[PDB]
């Protein structure tokens, strides 16, 4: 209750719906690359991350209004971080 | 681009509030004013 | 002095680097 | 599809020598255990599922005929070596053709069906795996592959 | 993270044979390092 009613005072609250409104997580090439090697395919490994990544992204999420692409961090809305991450940890197990 | 966002402005409050018909201009005046009293102050704010 | 030229080495150096079995290496 | 004679006595056989009655039905605990002694590989999920179908029967025990029954069922599923060696790099973080061998053994030990440590260390000693020396995935898989 | 508990070790390793190159574990930096070594070790071990 203390909370809630000094986060209505702070207003804390409507800034954080505005970020999340845009594209609020950002994930950096290499650190996206290192966290989704698992999901990320070998044919498609190359050289330059980037348009590798952006590849892989695009397969596995159809939307483009979902990802927001970067020079060099890419920006998600809501849902596609836990997308992601489910299927990553699903792949890992499956294949453990 | 940042087209999608946009700036939830409150400035119209600040400006009813600090500039004139806000309420503190209006008690000022009541204060000047000789028959400066709450209750005709509430009912100024409230027509204004 | 030793400290001094060896304070912005180890972060990167040590941690920030992903060891592989103003950028620092761990053979750096 | 029918199977051929050869593999069905050989199968016969196997079953014959963990079969402690030697009636040609065993608990399902040893038909698990024979059938991983196979060389194939039943998930264990894959595993009670038999089991189930077994106990619907209420016997427990795994007569010859379903046995061999349960043998065509497992020869229709195969799963391609290369499809191992994939997973196998998905954990090669590093893509040296190498992998740490205690990440695998946590791996192991804390990850989806959990097996006992002590199969941890066979596999250690068995594959002559380094406790810290980085291991090759290829290798492995190679060597388990032959059979 | 426990992941990077195996690489701070490894590395601790490359440091000691480095130390066997110039013969100096007589120096005693080990005895310097081992609080390092029980923190990733700690950090390595289970905790439930």
């Amino acid at each position: 209750k203390r909370a809630v009613q000094q986060l209505r005072a702070c207003g804390v609250l409507e800034t954080i719906r505005i970020s999340a409104a845009g594209f609020p997580s950002r994930w950096t090439y290499q650190e996206f690359f290192s966290r989704y090697r698992v999901l990320m395919k070998q044919k498609d490994v190359l050289g330059d991350r980037k348009q590798t990544c952006k590849n892989v992204l695009e397969k596995l999420i159809l939307d483009k209004d979902k990802y927001q692409f970067g020079k060099t961090k890419i920006f998600f809305r809501a849902g596609q971080v836990a997308y992601l991450e489910k299927l990553r940890a699903d792949k890992l197990r499956a294949a453990c | 681009p940042w087209t999608l966002i946009d700036f939830y402005d409150n400035q119209p409050c600040i400006n009813l509030i600090e500039s004139k018909l806000g309420i503190l201009d209006l008690l000022d005046e009541e204060c000047k004013m000789p028959k400066g009293t709450d209750d005709t102050w509430a009912q100024k704010l409230y027509n204004t | 002095v030793l400290e001094n030229i060896l304070q912005p080495m180890i972060v990167s150096g040590m941690l920030e680097h992903e060891t592989i079995q103003g950028t620092y290496t761990l053979d750096s | 599809d029918q199977l051929t004679e050869e593999q069905i006595a050989e199968f016969k056989e196997a079953f014959s020598l963990f079969d402690k009655d030697g009636d040609g039905t065993i608990t399902t605990k040893q038909l698990g255990t024979v059938m991983r002694s196979l060389g194939q590989n039943p998930t264990e999920a894959e595993l009670q599922d038999m089991i189930n179908e077994v106990d619907a029967d209420g016997n427990g025990t795994i007569d010859f005929p379903q046995f061999l029954t349960m043998m065509a069922r497992k020869m229709k599923d195969t799963d391609s070596e290369e499809e191992i060696r994939e997973a196998f790099r998905v954990f090669d973080k590093d893509g040296n053709g190498y992998i740490s061998a205690a990440q695998l053994r946590h791996v192991m030990t804390n990850l989806g069906e959990k097996l006992t440590d002590e199969e941890v260390d066979e596999m250690i000693r068995e594959a002559d795996i380094d406790g810290d020396g980085q291991v090759n995935y290829e290798q492995f898989v190679q060597m388990m592959t032959a059979k | 993270s426990w992941s990077k508990g195996m690489q701070i070790r490894y590395n601790v390793s490359q440091l000691e044979e480095w130390l066997r190159d110039k013969n100096l574990m007589n120096s005693g930096a080990k005895e310097t390092l081992e609080p390092l070594i029980q923190a990733a070790q700690l950090l390595q071990v289970k905790k439930k």
